[PDB]
DNA sequence: ATCAATATCCACCTGCAGATTCTACCAAAAGTGTATTTGGAAACTGCTCCATCAAAAGGCATGTTCAGCGGAATTCCGCTGAACATGCCTTTTGATGGAGCAGTTTCCAAATACACTTTTGGTAGAATCTGCAGGTGGATATTGAT
DNA sequence: ATCAATATCCACCTGCAGATTCTACCAAAAGTGTATTTGGAAACTGCTCCATCAAAAGGCATGTTCAGCGGAATTCCGCTGAACATGCCTTTTGATGGAGCAGTTTCCAAATACACTTTTGGTAGAATCTGCAGGTGGATATTGAT
């Protein structure tokens, strides 16, 4: 009963396209699961103290463009904010 | 799915949900969950990503707890951002102070 | 004999060698098991407190883990 | 009737336990620390198996990392021995003050 | 123009109580101010955590008692807590 | 008319902080009793520092308590101090300390 | 349009006394003579490191001012929390 | 022979000074250069509200204050009451500012 | 500069704990189509306060001399920890009732939503107030030479 | 232990920047009084999984010997503190243009709100599969006594 969501099977996709013949363990899977949860937090966190300091009632991707910015270290910041803003752009064109 | 048409392997429509059950914000915008999961994603490729070769490198294909925490401290970016994290079952990197050595 | 001096001398040994210690003086291992207590204290009295607040008799990861990262001690591996 | 010369058997050690991860302190032993610590706050308390691994995980982990903070103490005294007041600079400088 | 709020009529009513001759600088009253939003948000988002946590909707008295007692220190969590409940049974004893 | 700070025999605004803990966005909703609580843990934490820094400013001749006096009477309380550990008292100073080894002489 | 200051080397401008008068407020009594160039790095980290989350803050709200809130909510995400400037 | 304090004496007399006052150390003017500075080169035109740049000075002694004294604790443990480099880098190692 | 004792490596083997695979079930999601509501961008502009030019002057930075005493290098031995063979007691492993962690249904005390009425904290600002910064002079140390 | 050059303490005195104290408009606040919704406490319960326990497994407590590290003692080069002369540049008091933060109103692109159709991720007992931990053999490096 009761299901727990998770992202172990959006986590198990990823990596075939990065290492298609290469397994993870369960534990291992567990640490990346904590791994997602933790800097959706961290950049949700951010996003949502941005949008009060402006007097904003919505968070965007603006604020988690800003987020971005301010919780990762340079490059991958850099490709993150690269990566986001080509998802939305894709999406943006039906 | 809002996925595909992002061209995401991520949850856009569970990273809404989340964001909108999480009391981030009164309001959330339709373009926030695609830019955010694909945030996750690309984070999460690069630590396979580096973590997948961990294993290669150490003759095993299936990536373990070690494998993480190895990729993570010998990469500086990563390091940063999970300075204050615990990899459980990472161990450490193998590492002597120099003064300590033979002779 | 007291539980904290379950913390044996090996173990700590090991644990300061994973640590790259080479030599380690005798008053060591009592100033090891003191800190030692200290954390332990810290982490269960916050979990502790999750755990009462949620009504249970039993502490669950979960509580071990909310009680570690407001510790600035987050830990992957046991849920959230 | 051979001997290793001291800090050769300890220079092996730590070459070993930084190559593996396992737990280095017992399990029960450990356990009944928590236990007891636990019994302090609330009485009559059950833990799920995973919630003491978490501890013993978190607990291990902060004093292999304060041991090696410990160690640069020592080595800036210039000396190879850790001590006590080792872990107290590194504690107090860490924030864990005194 | 747009109205400012701060404590400082409240963190003055108490200073008169406590001290009843003594004053407050302007900068010592804004360091005040600092100090009551800053735990205001320390306590709120404790208490916000707790309810997630806990799969509950709602911020009670008890999440704040709670998120009390993981935020203040021994001596300061046992005295708070104690005005916490005597405050809120005085206003649940009035109408 | 009673205000609900008075029906709490509370100095601090009960009515501000309800509806600071509403546009927080802290949860779905915010319980009467919460705002009651936060507003008196808040007045006794006022209480306790103001009560500590009135007496660094007697101590010090001074009739008007300055950021001096706050960090006064922070720094020489335990839990206080632990509390704001990681706070920074604009114009505070620091506590007067010198390291025995430093003090000249045998 | 209309004036030329072009800034450089104000990294200077923190000099030996004053960096000599922190080191007494901190306790010291006693100074290395690389105590200086040292202190001056360390320092020159810091700021570099709040003014960006500052200046990530103004830029944020579309505004060309950086502001005591701007400051202050950089000094709280990097945990140097300050009290006393509408923070 | 005019009079003269011994090497020590006037050190732990301004020790005394500046750990009773609160002032600021560092020369206003020179400091907002430096803030100046920085922020310029990360972005070009901007502007500071004085107090944006005195929260940055409180802020920035505050930490110097603070660190100077983990260095002091640093060189005494190493026998030492002169305060190196190497004091102030093993402080900053072990606050995890570098480690 | 021999070998003698051990630890360390590499290649290969294989039993199995944990990872992988096909399947039927389905409540919870997620996507979609529709009528309604609204946050906040845009355009205009009041008006705060940031940048800056100017001038006067003393607090304080700079640069130097001189030598006190601190850091660093060296010698060294007393003694504390490292290494180790030896006897075995605490931990570990796998088995079994049963305590609670959860899944589910009932239902009401209490939290929205909302149209008013009213008490109030903020504030722009003329004003008399008042704690104490800061200069002054003179009495108790605090230092350091002898 | 007596001295003299100096810094520290300090209660008094005062001109005033900064604070306590109105009189007044008041709009965003907070309290009042029904109406409608609903979160989650409470009672009952199936079923994981936690505590207890007995038997198999192997790490640790204990004493001896001495290698070599820590700490004491001694020495001295030259770093770094104290004092002093000189004069720069920060500080201070002000006026002023205007950049741009910020208040106010018009208004539409976008988000909330159901309502309902589609499909998906998680749960779960079943069966099949497999990476690699661990054990074995033998070669080879490392360490340490001649």
């Amino acid at each position: 009963k009761t299901r727990k969501e998770s992202y172990a099977i959006y986590v198990y996709k990823v990596l075939k396209q990065v290492h298609p013949d290469t397994g993870i363990s369960s534990k291992a899977m567990s640490i990346m699961n904590s791994f997602v949860n933790d800097v959706f937090e961290r950049i949700a966190g951010e996003a949502s103290r941005l949008a009060h300091y402006n007097k904003r009632s919505t968070i965007t991707s603006r604020e988690i463009q800003t987020a971005v910015r301010l919780l990762l270290p340079g490059e991958l910041a850099k490709h993150a904010v690269s990566e986001g803003t080509k998802a939305v752009t894709k999406y943006t064109s039906a | 799915t809002r996925s595909s048409r992002a061209g995401l392997q991520f949850p856009v429509g569970r990273v809404h949900r989340l964001l909108r059950k999480g009391n981030y914000a009164e309001r959330v915008g339709a373009g926030a969950p695609v830019y955010l999961a694909a945030v996750l994603e690309y984070l999460t490729a690069e630590i396979l990503e580096l973590a997948g070769n961990a294993a290669r490198d150490n003759k095993k294909t299936r990536i373990i707890p070690r494998h993480l925490q190895l990729a993570v401290r010998n990469d500086e970016e990563l390091n940063k951002l999970l300075g204050r994290v615990t990899i459980a079952q990472g161990g450490v990197l193998p590492n002597i102070q120099s003064v300590l050595l033979p002779k | 004999r007291d539980n904290i001096q379950g913390i044996t001398k090996p173990a700590i040994r090991r644990l300061a060698r994973r640590g790259g210690v080479k030599r380690i003086s005798g008053l060591i291992y009592e100033e090891t098991r003191g800190v030692l207590k200290v954390f332990l204290e810290n982490v269960i009295r916050d979990a502790v407190t999750y755990t009462e607040h949620a009504k249970r008799k039993t502490v669950t990861a979960m509580d071990v883990v909310y009680a570690l990262k407001r510790q600035g001690r987050t830990l992957y591996g046991f849920g959230g | 009737p051979h001997r290793y010369r001291p800090g050769t058997v300890a220079l092996r050690e730590i070459r070993r336990y930084q190559k593996s991860t396992e737990l280095l302190i017992r399990k029960l032993p450990f356990q009944r620390l928590v236990r007891e610590i636990a019994q302090d706050f609330k009485t009559d308390l059950r833990f799920q198996s995973s919630a003491v691994m978490a501890l013993q995980e978190a607990s291990e982990a902060y004093l292999v990392a304060l041991f090696e903070d410990t160690n640069l103490c020592a080595i800036h005294a210039k000396r190879v021995t850790i001590m006590p007041k080792d872990i107290q600079l590194a504690r107090r400088i860490r924030g864990e003050r005194a």
